[PDB]
């Protein structure tokens, strides 16, 4: 009678379709998805240190908007900015706003050290009803509005040396009075001059008097500027008016910190990768959830699915 | 497949083989059975696991990067920021789908090869005691009980033991 | 006698050379070119809406150069700028010229709506012989040169609200008189001030008196600026001289529109892809015609030919 | 080729076969003819058409982008605009020429495989009735008229019908 | 390898073959020797040299580019300059390591193929005068002196000369 | 007895491990490294023309810092800036410093042609003890400090036509006096104005009076600017003070020139590729020495080794 010996392979009733070089629909015994398509819908607070800004932009928490007082001296790996955030102090703008937001975000801290400048002949602590703190007219916590004293404004010339072992970030600004009369009412002359300088940098601003639309009944504006002072360098402020003075410096660190716009809630979980949609698993090498990512993340691609075959061609009976 | 075994001279696969990827089905005087082959199954699984170890859990850490969404019109620099990110995404999208298409073509071909390797190993074992029926099955021209079948699957089969009986049956 | 059965393959007398991984010159039965190397030498006017600028730059058509009057309120998918184009009005420059050209090009329209500002105490419709329209001294169609009236220039303070459902693009500017005397002859004082602002932006320009080389016998210059007003926002112009006023706003759209520098003529044909050399077929995935493209286009590479083998190796008899 | 048939043990191709990519040439008592094989030809053409469908007519739509030619010197931002575009072109130029070189190597190898597949299918059909002459041709050891040749090309050839005649001729 | 010869049915390589990549080892009445095969060795070396000619000495000239190191904090434009360079390096790092992994897989497979090609060429030469022992060696069933061995290595071996002697020894 | 014929392949006792698609550690008979990992530690002065800046930045050699006098009219393919370089003249800064450094580096020359401007009513050749040349107070070689003559400063209006066949690069600047008194001591009025212009460009600078920290006992500062004059165009300087005048123009070329920060010494050898670590061989297609390269260079990758297999799998006895 003899015998018959047959060589063969396995098959499954439920195969998976994959793409190949010669065929874009071919069935294999098994495959695995290489594109992460979903998030858990929330941002895990581990392992990265998450700082929820809630109602505050990072820039507002930097200057000292009253609703952002709880953010003083906070640190973060990822600062989360909400779309509901709003400013609620003196109306201001920042020339190259994105660069300051970027430098503070990558530094990852609001650690602030108060300093005693010699504002001898001026009125400190200028306030306004547009910036309300504890049911009272106030101002940015980290800025010092200087006005005249005895209807005179003396030409300031103040020094601040950097004897630390790190760089200093000074936030200052210039006031833009809405009218030529306000420029007299505040600084007792029509020509304000500002010259902030170090051994490595010089900055000069002139106020621009004119009417802007009113925000919280204020037609005036503030323009924020910043200066970096190296170790061994010296800050030198020389102004005859309209100067929004710094109250001190921020430590500028360098690390893994950044910022992300997201409305996803923060959750109690662990995930290396964060997207504005929420955290995603990072076992797969690709993802189509969001091009904006933070951490050990799969690379963003525009394909919704890419199945890697993990078995032979499926030929069922 | 590029070797012509799977979906080739083997008409279909065995849904009933759940303990191996490749194996034997026999028919002798003691009945008909099925057994999986360890070496060929492990060779295919090892190769596929080597692909997975390159792709699974191998992500890159990126922290502070550039902005990628914009609410207002700005101009030259924003155009470049968008163009840089769109350029990067298109290149990685090309890399990703080309990688999968290439690997799937190779995965189908390497699994086809292991099947062909096992068939050739079995054919060389039988020498002049069997003939290729063309569909992946061998016509064995001697009495091959269960122990004789296991000796082929275990690579201990001696063709000289059955050669005279087989050559006699083959040449009537 | 028996029989002989031979297995074999086909061959051709005229094979094609292709590159491979192991051999850079190998003959196959047939191949196909994957790099588009030629254009038809003209720009097909279908399916994309082509707007030939001819003698006009897009910026000149925006301001209202007399030779560009036919471009008023035109729309386009691709604006084609010719190298022969030239300005022929008051001499001007645009700080960040490329950004304004880019924003108008991507918007894809010059739709303009006239608006009535309250220029009560000034002389409107200032003209010049450098800008000739219909054999007569004229000015940019969309700009309003304001000068003194009765040898006085009253400090302007004008408002314009955005009650529409789209953003407004306002084009304005500042005049730079060639001499200190011209600054008196035009605006009846030596100090011009300009402050254009909204609730989201502020811009301040001071004229710069001085002699520039003469273009059409004009040593003065205009500097063009722009401002975007959101729905619900308000435009606020506050100036004491040298203001080139806006006559209205442009609609800023968002779509597929752009701009391309090209001297290729426009033809009556259909082609998805446009290059400055002219339209190219887009059946191939690559092209070495031009890195500048518009539409569904093959990707630019620096190879002149890349032949994809479409047949087996050629082994002729 | 990596399978060794085309430009391998087959010395050359047939310029006279214009209706197929692979086929048979025979020599029997009734003459000598040529016929193309449908399945193997379609298998190679299908695979190549799958490559073309991935590459032909699959372009990307781009509209407003960055400037790429410059008449005057500007500085930092223009340097980046040029560097971004030059970087992108080099990567796509690498992608394009690597893609063609890889696909051409695979195309030559898959067409070599189909030729080898057809030869193996024919060899298994003949069993002990023919012997491999080494150049892609089989020496058939029995009278095989035209109908017998068509039965091999149509996969209806029964080796048992001619086995006794063939084995007798083979072993003189 | 995907063809199953090297590290497959051939148990190991010959460290003593220093004049060729593939070759023959024989055992006859006049002793046992070793000889390299020219065609198969040159075929593998030519293919590898084709890969090297694509990669060695084919660098790109770049002169004035963008800055890539920065001592001070600047802002938006510096972030893009860093992001552009980091994006470019990651893509070329991906290109480089994927290229090597793909080529090494192909190089191992093409060298495995040349070994399989030479074995098949030798098997077809011997016809019915030898049998496959399964380990890359042929059992030759006739007296094959040194001249007979050289005739196989030189592709001048005539199987008809020894067929009657071989068929007689094979079928006892 | 018969015969036995064995088919086989070669092997080596010393194999090399390589990566593959299915296995990341596999031994082959031979491999070649595709990633250049080392430099010779010096910059070969062939085939590229190397200009060692030593103690001088390219910008300092441009202006005319006394220690950089030996760099006058020099050309280069690669200018090498040392980290030890330091400025030693009047304290200055350059708005968009990197763009000027880039344009001069890519031009590849300091070829300078002196020109006679009509500085009729002013005192030329202003000097300072912060810029010492030959044990004597001096100034930047290519700049002309103009001060008052007979305690008056006449409004300058000077022309310079470009009748050459190439573009001209003019380097000029503005002086920022430390005090309002210094502004009188130097230019006999409190308001300096500067307007450098052509038919294609206009630039306007106002001095910013104020105290900066002292460098070589100078609290004043200079701000450097540049202007490009096309063939057929005309330079036009119009100033009433604080003008650091140009003494001529530089030729702006276009070619393969660039600049590289490096402390590697220059050697007597030949190498197409230069990195800040030194020259590297360019036979391999990749390298992990430095992302900064000049010349025909292997592409930078972040892998330390990538071995390309040049032989079969190694199976020793
Ligand atoms: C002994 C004697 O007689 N001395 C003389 C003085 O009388 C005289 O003082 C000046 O007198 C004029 C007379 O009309 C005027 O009252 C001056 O005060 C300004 O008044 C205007 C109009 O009411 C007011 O503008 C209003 O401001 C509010 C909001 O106000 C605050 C805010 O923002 O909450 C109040 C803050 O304290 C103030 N900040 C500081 C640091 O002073 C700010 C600031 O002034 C503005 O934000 C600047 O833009 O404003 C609201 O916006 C209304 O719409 C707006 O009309 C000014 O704010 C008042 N200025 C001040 C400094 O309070 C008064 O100084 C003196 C000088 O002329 O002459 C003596 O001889
Ligand atoms: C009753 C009485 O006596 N009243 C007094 C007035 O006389 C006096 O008026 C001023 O008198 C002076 C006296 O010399 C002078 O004439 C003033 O007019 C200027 O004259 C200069 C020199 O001719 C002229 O400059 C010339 O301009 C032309 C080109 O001209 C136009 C143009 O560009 O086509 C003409 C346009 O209308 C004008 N645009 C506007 C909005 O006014 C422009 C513009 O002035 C310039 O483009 C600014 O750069 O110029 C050519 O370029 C020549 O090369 C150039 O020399 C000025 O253009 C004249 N200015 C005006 C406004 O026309 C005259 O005003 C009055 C004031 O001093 O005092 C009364 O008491
Ligand atoms: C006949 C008669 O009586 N005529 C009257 C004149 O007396 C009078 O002249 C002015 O008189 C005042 C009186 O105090 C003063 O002396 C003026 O000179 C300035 O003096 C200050 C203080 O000493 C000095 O500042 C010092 O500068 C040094 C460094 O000096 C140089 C340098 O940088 O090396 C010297 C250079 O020549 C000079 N460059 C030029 C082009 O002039 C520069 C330049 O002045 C600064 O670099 C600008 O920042 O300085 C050091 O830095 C010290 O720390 C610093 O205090 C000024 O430099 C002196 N100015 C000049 C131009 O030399 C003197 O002019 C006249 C005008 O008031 O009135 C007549 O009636
Ligand atoms: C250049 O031109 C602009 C034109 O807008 C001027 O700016 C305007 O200035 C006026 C004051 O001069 C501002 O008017 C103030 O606005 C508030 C309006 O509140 C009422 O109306 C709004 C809707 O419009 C309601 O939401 C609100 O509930 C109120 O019904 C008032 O708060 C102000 O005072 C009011 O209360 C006081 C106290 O009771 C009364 O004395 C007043 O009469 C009034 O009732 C005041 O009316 C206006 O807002 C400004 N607009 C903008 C856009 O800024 C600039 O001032 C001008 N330049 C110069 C130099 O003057
Ligand atoms: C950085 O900071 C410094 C100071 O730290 C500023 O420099 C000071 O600013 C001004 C510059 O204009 C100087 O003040 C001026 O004083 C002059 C009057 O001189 C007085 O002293 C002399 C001494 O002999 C007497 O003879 C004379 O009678 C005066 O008593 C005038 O130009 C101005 O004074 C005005 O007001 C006074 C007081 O009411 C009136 O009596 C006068 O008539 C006049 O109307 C002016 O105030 C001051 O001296 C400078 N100091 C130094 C050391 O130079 C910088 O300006 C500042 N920089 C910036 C950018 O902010
Ligand atoms: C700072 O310095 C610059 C120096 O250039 C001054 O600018 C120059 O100003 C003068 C007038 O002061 C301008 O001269 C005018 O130029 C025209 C020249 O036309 C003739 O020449 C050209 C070739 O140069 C030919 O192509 C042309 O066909 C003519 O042959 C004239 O049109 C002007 O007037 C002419 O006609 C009138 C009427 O007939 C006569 O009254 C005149 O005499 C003359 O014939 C005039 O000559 C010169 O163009 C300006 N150059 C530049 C580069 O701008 C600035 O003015 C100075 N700053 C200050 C504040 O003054
Ligand atoms: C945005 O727009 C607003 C207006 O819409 C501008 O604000 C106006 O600008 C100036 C600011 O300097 C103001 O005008 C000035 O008036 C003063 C004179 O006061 C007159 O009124 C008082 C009222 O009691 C009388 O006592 C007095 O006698 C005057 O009659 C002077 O500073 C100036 O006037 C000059 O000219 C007049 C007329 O010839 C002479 O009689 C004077 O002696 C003097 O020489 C000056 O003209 C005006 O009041 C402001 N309005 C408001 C509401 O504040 C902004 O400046 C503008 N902003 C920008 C950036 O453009
Ligand atoms: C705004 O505020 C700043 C504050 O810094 C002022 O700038 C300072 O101005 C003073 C002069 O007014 C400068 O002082 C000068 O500094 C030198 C110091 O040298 C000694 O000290 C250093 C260490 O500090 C040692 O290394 C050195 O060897 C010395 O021991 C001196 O060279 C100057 O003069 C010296 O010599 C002369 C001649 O013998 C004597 O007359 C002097 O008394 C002194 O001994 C002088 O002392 C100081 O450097 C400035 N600092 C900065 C940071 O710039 C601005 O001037 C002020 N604004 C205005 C308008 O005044
Ligand atoms: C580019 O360069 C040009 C010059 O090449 C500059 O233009 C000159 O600058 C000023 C502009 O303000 C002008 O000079 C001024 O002169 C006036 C006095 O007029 C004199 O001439 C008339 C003629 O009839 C006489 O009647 C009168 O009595 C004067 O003799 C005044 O405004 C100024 O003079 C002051 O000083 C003098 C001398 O001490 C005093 O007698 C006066 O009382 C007064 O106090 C002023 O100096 C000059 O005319 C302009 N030239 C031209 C051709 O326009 C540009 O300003 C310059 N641009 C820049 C940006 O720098």
């Amino acid at each position: 009678p003899g015998a018959t010996l047959c060589l063969g392979h396995h098959a499954v009733p439920n195969g998976t379709i994959v793409k190949t070089i010669t065929n874009d629909r071919i069935e294999v015994t098994n495959a695995t998805e290489l594109v992460q398509n979903s998030s858990i819908g929330e941002i895990c607070d581990s392992p990265h240190q998450i700082l929820d800004g809630e109602n505050c932009t990072l820039i507002d928490a930097l200057l000292g908007d009253p609703q952002c007082d709880g953010f003083q001296n906070k640190k973060w790996d990822l600062f989360v900015e909400r779309s509901k955030a709003y400013s609620n102090c003196y109306p201001y703008d920042v020339p190259d706003y994105a660069s300051l937001r970027s430098l503070v975000a990558s530094s990852g801290t609001l650690e602030f050290k108060n300093e005693s400048f010699n504002w001898t002949g001026v009125t400190q602590n200028g306030k306004s009803s547009a910036c309300i703190r504890r049911s009272s007219s106030s101002f940015f916590s980290r800025l010092n509005w200087l006005t005249h004293l005895n209807y005179t404004y003396p030409a300031l010339n103040v020094t601040m040396p950097n004897k630390e072992q790190f760089d200093k970030l000074y936030i200052w600004g210039v006031h833009h009075p809405g009218t030529d009369k306000d420029q007299i009412f505040l600084y007792a002359q029509s020509s304000g001059r500002i010259t902030v300088s170090t051994k490595r940098s010089q900055q000069a601003v002139i106020p621009n008097i004119g009417s802007r639309p009113r925000i919280r009944d204020i037609p005036s504006r503030i323009s924020i500027y910043w200066t970096i002072v190296k170790p061994g360098d010296i800050l030198l402020i020389n102004s005859t008016g309209n100067l929004i003075a710094p109250r001190g410096y921020f430590k500028i660190r360098s690390g893994k910190s950044s910022i992300m716009r997201s409305d996803a809630p923060i959750g109690k979980c662990k995930s290396e990768c964060i997207t504005p949609n929420g955290s995603i698993p990072n076992d797969k090498p690709f993802q189509n959830v969001n091009r904006i990512t933070y951490g050990a993340c799969p690379r963003y691609v525009k394909h919704s699915t890419l199945k890697l075959a993990t078995g032979m061609r499926n030929v069922p009976e | 497949g590029i070797f012509g075994a799977i979906a080739g001279f083997i008409e279909n696969g065995w849904e009933g083989m759940v303990d191996g990827w490749y194996g034997f089905r026999h028919q002798n005087s003691e009945g008909r059975g099925q057994a999986a082959d360890l070496k060929s199954t492990q060779a295919a699984i090892d190769q596929i696991n080597g692909k997975l170890n390159r792709l699974i859990g191998k992500t890159n850490e990126k922290f502070h990067q550039i902005e990628k969404e914009f609410s207002e019109v700005e101009g030259r620099v924003q155009d470049l920021e968008k163009y840089v990110e769109d350029t990067k995404i298109d290149l990685w999208s090309y890399n990703a789908e080309l990688l999968v298409a290439l690997e799937n073509q190779h995965t189908i071909d390497l699994t086809d090869s292991e099947m062909n390797k096992l068939f050739e190993k079995t054919k060389k074992q039988l020498r002049e005691n069997a003939e290729d029926m063309g569909n992946g099955c061998f016509k064995i021209y001697h009495k091959c009980d269960n122990a004789c079948i296991e000796s082929i699957r275990n690579e201990t089969y001696d063709h000289n033991v059955y050669r005279d009986e087989a050559l006699n049956n083959r040449f009537q």
